[PDB]
């Protein structure tokens, strides 16, 4: 219930440049599971957080990088693989699956005790920007799911226990977050009030 | 209002914008009084003119442009608990009747108005936060679709 | 006119048309009175008064005012005629009406120097509230006579201008210092005195159109007596 | 001292020491905030504002002021704080006083900035009426302390001059703008501190001598928040 004021001198600009206004890394996922479906899969879907959906849709078009960094918290020496598998080739249904074992998708190997892993990942959309809203349909015929780009799939990463059945169960958690960088946007676009209501579209 | 809810200080000057849209017969004269922040709002016509004030009829220009010199303002966690300190009342924008509307016989005798914003380029933002706008969490129909 | 702190915008630009020929002029070559350091505020007057407006229905008789009277209890100009005795300052008139294409009518925008009231057949001088009447000013009871036997006809001897209402809705008239003595006293002397008067009255299909006619007030270079000394 | 209206003469000049090393110095390149142009009224503050007369009895305590509080009442100074919220000033002190050549006694005439208070033997807070008394002042309950727990013995480190009655009778101490932000609001903070303290009490054949010590003050070079805009 107090008001007071303070004269503020200020200079800077280059703090809301759109480089440093994303490039936060703000936290898109969390789920554990078990282990005694024993594993994670994850598509790369951007709104999932409604602190990072309504960020994301001031724009039409952007282009940007991953930095992926995934968080594990959980024991004799787990060690975990978290194999990114793009489009084109499938997906693991089953712990010990044949794609596990395919080396044409890229994979890591890290235990707990290291200090949590680290990649990032290129402009892998096939046309030269993401498209945020999508004006149209995927498909010819008449039921095509409006607002979902065919160029706007990345992939999903399968986060897996390397190790044996141990005589001990246990519960893994797992924490994911994504930094963008080189940031580049067009055609600004107002934000969104009215509350969201489904992920697929926009409904109120 | 939308982007200034990300940041928590802000500074600059800014300009409003007022278009008249009446008929081209209709006449009648307005007037624009501004307030410095220290006091209170005007009452009525006559304590409004002592401050900053504008008059503006209809015949001539259907646009006039007002320039706000300076504005401030923070958030101000002081307290021990989770209380939210109100900023302080800061400048009024008010509009008398100078003269009473004269319309012909033949159109309606109802007029409208129209205010604009824009700010200028000396406005700067600082420490950006999250935004309250949305809330926290609603019923969504297909929540996953991902994990399955 | 962006003068100071406010600006009547929107205006046809019409004609500056100085009374007789001059200018406000901030009085030079005076020593020998009034040695007391004249402040001369400037930029602390030019705001553009404005009046309460008026209606001018179909028998109405006209309105008139007093100038050095009118302003006495609004804004700093109202202020700074108290605790000071001397002044003197020009004037700036912005007389301003509206209506549509289909009313017709005439007006016409008068200043009188040293107008001297009287009284309608009595042997009785005015009252002084007869006289002061403040902001609202007040009405002609013998428009044609002007209330002291001078006749109406011969009225264009005075700086003014022609409000047409086919033709224009504006008029603007500058007033210098006209006095006898340099400078004056405000409660007991008013220089000009301001008056409107309509020459043909109104017509429409309806009744009591009516046509409000605005009047805003600017001093131009106003200076007053000494207030801070040294000594 | 001739300044502005008024001027305290017949004063031994003394030294106009400087607080630390400064002057007023009217805040130039500042254009990222109060672009409201500053009026900045020179003229028209400079006046020697004097305070009331105080006794000094053998007893006494000492007095202390605040000198944005003190000046929110009289004047040109005490009209300006209303209907304005931003300031910088600085200021100027001329302390005095009167004996004959037989008292003897010691003054010591300090200010402090940002002189934060306190209550003897509590744990509330002083209220708003025990901060803002105005022209008046206050007196100390401990003095020795300085209500704050800071001793007296270390309280040379700020300004000041010593009044002893055997050499002189006058002191000047000019204080520049020492605050954090360049300008402030005059109802809820108070830059300085003046106060004076007695050191060694007086004596003399009777009793109840009364020693009237007066303090003038006047604002060097103020500034304000803008009032008067275009559009």
């Amino acid at each position: 219930a107090i008001q007071t004021r303070t004269v503020i001198n200020q200079h800077g600009v280059s703090e809301t440049l759109v480089e440093n206004f994303l490039s936060r890394a703000a936290l898109v996922s969390k789920r554990s599971f078990e282990y005694k479906k024993n594993f994670f899969k994850w598509t790369i879907n951007t709104r999932s957080f409604v602190q990072l959906r309504r960020k994301l849709e001031l724009f039409t078009y952007l282009r940007f990088d991953a930095e992926i960094t995934i968080l594990t918290t959980v024991l004799p020496d787990l060690t975990l693989q978290a194999m990114f598998v793009p489009t084109g080739a499938l997906t693991p249904e089953k712990q010990d699956s044949f794609h596990w074992q395919s080396g044409s998708n890229a994979s890591v190997f890290f235990k707990i005790s290291d200090p949590p892993a680290r990649i990032t990942i290129p402009f892998m959309c096939i046309n030269s920007a993401y498209s945020v809203f999508y004006d149209g349909f995927a498909g010819f015929e008449k039921n095509g799911l409006y607002g979902i780009n065919p160029a706007d799939t990345i992939g999903n990463l399968c986060v897996r226990i390397v190790n044996e059945h141990q005589p001990v169960g246990f519960t893994v958690t797992v924490r994911v977050y994504m930094k963008p960088k080189h940031i580049k946007a067009w055609a600004p676009r107002p934000p969104r009030t009215l509350p969201y209501m489904s992920i697929a579209n926009a409904n109120y | 209002g939308n982007i200034s809810r990300y940041y928590t200080h802000w500074s600059g000057s800014l300009e409003m914008t007022f278009m008249f849209c009446g008929s081209f017969m209709a006449t009648g004269k307005l007037i624009l009084c501004y307030t410095p922040p220290g006091g209170s709002c005007p009452t009525t016509r006559e304590t409004a003119m002592l401050g900053t004030h504008i008059v503006w009829d209809f015949g001539l220009q259907s646009s006039v442009t007002l320039i706000i010199p300076w504005i401030s303002g923070s958030h101000y966690r002081m307290f021990n608990n989770d209380a939210k300190s109100t900023n302080a009342n800061v400048g009024y924008v008010t509009c008398f009747m100078q003269t009473n509307l004269i319309v012909p016989s033949e159109s309606s005798d109802t007029c409208s108005l129209i205010g604009f914003i824009a700010a200028k380029d000396d406005f700067s933002l600082r420490l950006m936060r999250d935004s309250p706008d949305i809330g926290q969490l609603d019923h969504l129909h297909a929540a996953e679709a991902a994990y399955q | 006119l962006k003068l100071g702190n406010s600006a009547i915008v929107t205006q046809e630009a019409a004609n500056y048309c100085c009374a007789y020929g001059e200018w406000p002029n901030y009085l030079p070559d005076h020593e020998a009175v009034a040695i007391d350091k004249p402040t001369q505020p400037e930029t602390a007057t030019d705001r553009f008064y404005t009046l309460k407006s008026v209606k001018w229905e179909t028998g109405s008789t006209g309105w008139w005012w007093k100038l050095p009277d009118a302003l006495n209890n609004i804004g700093m100009f109202g202020q700074n005629v108290q605790h000071h005795y001397l002044y003197r300052s020009g004037f700036l008139i912005h007389v301003q009406c509206n209506a549509t294409k289909f009313h017709q009518g005439a007006l016409l925008v008068v200043a009188i120097p040293e107008h001297q009231r009287g009284a309608h057949n009595t042997n009785t001088s005015p009252g002084f509230d007869d006289i002061m009447k403040g902001e609202e000013g007040g009405t002609f009871n013998h428009p044609y006579v002007l209330d002291d036997g001078t006749s109406l006809a011969c009225a264009t001897i005075f700086p003014h201008q022609w409000i047409n209402l086919r033709t224009n809705n504006s008029a603007t008239i500058v007033l210098p210092w006209m006095n006898a003595a340099p400078m004056d006293f405000p409660l007991r002397h008013n220089q000009w005195t301001l008056a409107i008067i309509p020459v043909v009255p109104l017509g429409t299909r309806t009744t009591s159109s009516m046509v409000p006619i605005t009047v805003s007030i600017a001093p131009m270079c106003c200076e007053f007596n000494g207030l801070r000394h040294a000594i």
